[PDB]
Parts: structure tokens; C-alpha cells; sequence
């Protein structure tokens, strides 16, 4: 199995700078070309950098919008690849994947994405208050919970139930700007209503840029 | 550097059809065009690679033709867990390029939603703010209507909704509305009630509380 698994997002202020890293396995990383690919509303899918094996002298590339502002780099003895960026912009703000290109040719594997965001606000920490279960919430044999995520910056947030061993039934809604700024949104999940009271509900919310990592018992009104 | 044109951008198709995706680039590209599937929350997975060959795993009513500069990704019968972004990417010239991407959705039979209506959390309340939440769960089409009464006052500005992408397991969308108010305002009143309205209903929905009990 090859993964790919990106880290370093988060809150950067306009000209600041932040380093991206991805950590690769399941194949032989010091053959093979790995590149940052960014995706944003706006621009769609982008690549963005390359950097080629040590064989042919780790030969970089950039997108022309990024050059002179980021360097790739790796460390075959880490399986590393690292993406420094300088003098950020608005628009760099995207989420940032890392990607195997098999030498010149498709984006055969790819990370699940690392956010980054370029802003004059700061960083906050979400508040996380329970959606309770009663017969309000409740639609014949149907019953949902949830957990309502409020009042953070920036994006984003990971919500799991019960430590992700609940997953059918789990909506969580993209998250909406709030007009203070901050950001808000709702998870929630649909459970057989005679499970209310007999079985436990907990939402497990993770804001890494304010570090934080909340678990909310969700309980029945 | 060459420009991908998938158009059009979004697809409409009922179960069990064959659709047909797009791609023509501004310059020759040979056959070197990729095909990528990313679904809601997820990476692009590879699918096709150099126009027509389908990578390992995937299904065979995928499939992929064309050279040149015009190309068509295939799905031959359509099924809801194909319900994601497609797009194209171009290796024949430096730098490698992508299309913006063609949406499919997947038709179903219409679904009324479930209404469900929360009450703001005792904690919330402590800090001085009511959010009021009322989930519109697993409806097709994506159309919906939420208004807010408090004591039979239509709300305005106050309010906030969401909604999910195109579910793959079932093609339905949730909704979320959120109406939030100072602990003040929400004391000095009784009911909050949410109504729903939705082709699959036959009459709007209303679910509502006293505020305190
Ligand atoms: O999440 C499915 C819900 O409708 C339950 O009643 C079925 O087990």
C-alpha cells in the first residue's frame, strides 16, 4: 500500500511563510518524482512544484506563480518531501496535496491534502455545544444527535463519533462564514431511536491550528 | 501552457444510463490525457491514464477514448457511488495542466426530508448565545425552502443554512439551518418553530418547542 501523508497547514499572515512536509511509503522514494499540487475554489487543481531524484541531481521545478517565493526539497532517508513557501498570498490559500508523478506522466498517488490559509486574522479555537436527541429529533424510527462547532478560525475542522467508530449516517455540513469572521458548522448523525439512552454518543472535534482536540458526550433531552 | 475545456460542468443522469465526460484541449495532446475521480471530502484517484487505459481496481463500465485534442471519459451504466468531480490533466508539454472539473449527479426518485428541530445546549446558554438548529436530512432534489417562526414571527438576517454534497450512498442532500439570538432575545419568547417546505411534501412541515421544556 502506498501513502502519502502531508502536515505542516495552517493560519499564515500575508508575507509570512510556512513549511509544508509529507512523509511517503510503499514504494522505493529516492526513485521517484514527488510534487505538491494545491486545489483552491477559484484556480481548480494546480501543480505546483516538483523535485526529481537524487540521480538526476534532485532537479526542481515550479509552477511560474510560485517561483522565486517556494523551494522543495526531500530527504530520501526521512521519505520526505518538504514544500518551504515565502512571501505567501491571498490567493496561495488552498488546500496543498502532496503527489507522485510517475516521470512526467500521471499523479499516480496522492496525500488526503494539508490546508493552508493566508490571512491578517487570527487563530481561534472552536466551542463545541451538543445537538440533543428528544422527540423533537425524532422521525419514526429515526432519531437524530449531533454536535454544533462554533465560533473557530481558520478552516478546518475534523468532527468523528465515537472515535470513528460510527461513520453511517454521519453528516457534517461545510462549515459557513459567520459575519463576526469566524467559522461555524454542524455534525450530525441519524441513530435508531431505541438506542437514545441506552447507547453512548460522543463527537470528537479536532481544530489543529488552535490545538484543539474536544470529546462531547452527546446526551438525550 | 495548454488549457483543458471540460465542458459541460455539471452532469444530471439517472441510475443505469451511460454518461459522457468531456475534455478538449487547446493544443495537440496526443493521447496523453489523464482522468482523475475525486469524491466529496476525498484526493483524485487515478482512473484512466493516456486517454483509454484504466488503471487496476477499476470498474469496468469506466472507460476512456479520443486523440488529438478531443477526449470523453465514459461511464457506461451510472450508479450513485459514482456521484463525485471528474477531471482531465494533459502530460504532453510542460508544465502538466488540469481541467476545472465536471460535477455528476446522480437522479433519484424525490425523498421528503426528515425535519428535525434542536433546542440550544444548556452551555450555550451559560455564555450567553442561543443557536437554534433545524436538520433537513436525506432529501432529493437538492431544493429546499426553511423558514423560522418565533411565536409565529417570521425570522429574518438571523439565520444561516448548509448543505451537504450529493450523498453517493443514496444521492440525497441534508441541510442545516441555524438561527442564533442573545440569550436576551431568546428568553423573551416562547416558541421556536422551523417549517420546511419540499416538492416531497405534501404540505410544509413544521417542527417546533417551548422554549423550556
Ligand atoms: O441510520 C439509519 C437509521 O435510519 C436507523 O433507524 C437504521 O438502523
Amino acid at each position: 500500500e502506498v501513502k502519502l501523508e502531508e502536515s505542516g497547514g495552517g493560519l499564515v499572515q500575508p508575507g509570512g511563510s510556512m513549511k509544508l512536509s509529507c512523509v511517503a511509503s510503499g514504494f522505493i522514494f529516492s526513485n521517484h518524482w514527488m510534487n505538491w499540487v494545491r486545489q483552491s475554489p477559484e484556480k481548480g487543481l494546480e501543480w505546483v512544484a516538483e523535485i526529481r531524484s537524487k540521480s538526476i541531481n534532485s532537479a526542481t521545478h515550479y509552477a511560474e506563480s510560485v517561483k522565486g517565493r517556494f523551494t522543495i526539497s526531500r530527504d530520501d532517508s526521512k521519505s520526505a518531501v518538504y514544500l518551504q513557501m515565502t512571501d505567501l498570498r491571498t490567493e496561495d490559500t488552498g488546500v496543498y496535496y502532496c503527489s507522485r508523478n510517475y516521470y512526467g506522466s500521471t499523479y499516480d498517488y496522492w496525500g488526503q491534502g494539508t490546508t493552508l490559509t493566508v490571512s491578517s486574522a487570527s487563530t481561534k479555537g472552536p466551542s463545541v455545544f451538543p445537538l440533543a436527541p428528544s422527540s423533537k429529533s425524532t422521525s419514526g424510527g429515526t432519531a437524530a444527535l449531533g454536535c454544533l462547532v462554533k465560533d473557530y478560525f481558520p478552516e478546518p475542522v475534523t468532527v468523528s463519533w465515537n472515535s470513528g467508530a460510527l461513520t453511517s449516517g454521519v453528516h457534517t455540513f461545510p462549515a459557513v462564514l459567520q459575519s463576526s469572521g469566524l467559522y461555524s458548522l454542524s455534525s450530525v448523525v441519524t441513530v435508531p431511536s431505541s438506542s437514545l439512552g441506552t447507547q453512548t454518543y460522543i463527537c470528537n472535534v479536532n481544530h489543529k491550528p488552535s490545538n484543539t482536540k474536544v470529546d462531547k458526550k452527546v446526551e438525550p433531552k | 501552457d495548454i488549457l483543458l475545456t471540460q465542458s459541460p460542468a455539471i452532469l444530471s443522469v439517472s441510475p443505469g444510463e451511460r454518461v459522457s465526460f468531456s475534455c478538449r484541449a487547446s493544443q495537440f495532446v496526443g493521447s496523453s490525457i489523464h482522468w482523475y475521480q475525486q469524491r466529496t471530502n476525498g484526493s483524485p484517484r487515478l482512473l484512466i491514464k493516456y486517454a483509454s487505459e484504466s488503471m487496476s481496481g477499476i470498474p469496468s463500465r469506466f472507460s476512456g477514448s479520443g486523440s488529438g485534442t478531443d477526449f470523453t471519459l465514459s461511464i457506461n451504466t451510472v450508479e450513485s457511488e459514482d456521484i463525485a468531480d471528474y477531471y482531465c490533466q494533459q502530460s504532453h508539454s510542460w508544465p502538466f495542466t488540469f481541467g476545472s472539473g465536471t460535477n455528476l449527479e446522480v437522479k433519484r426518485t424525490v425523498a421528503a426530508p426528515s425535519v428535525f428541530i434542536f433546542p440550544p445546549s444548556d452551555e450555550q446558554l451559560k455564555s450567553g448565545t442561543a443557536s437554534v438548529v433545524c436538520l433537513l436530512n436525506n432529501f432529493y432534489p437538492r431544493e429546499a425552502k426553511v423558514q423560522w417562526k418565533v411565536d409565529n414571527a417570521l425570522q429574518s438576517g438571523n439565520s444561516q443554512e448548509s448543505v451537504t454534497e450529493q450523498d453517493s450512498k443514496d444521492s440525497t442532500y441534508s441541510l442545516s439551518s441555524t438561527l442564533t439570538l442573545s440569550k436576551a432575545d431568546y428568553e423573551k419568547h416562547k416558541v421556536y418553530a422551523c417549517e420546511v417546505t419540499h416538492q416531497g411534501l405534501s404540505s410544509p412541515v413544521t417542527k417546533s418547542f417551548n422554549r423550556g421544556e
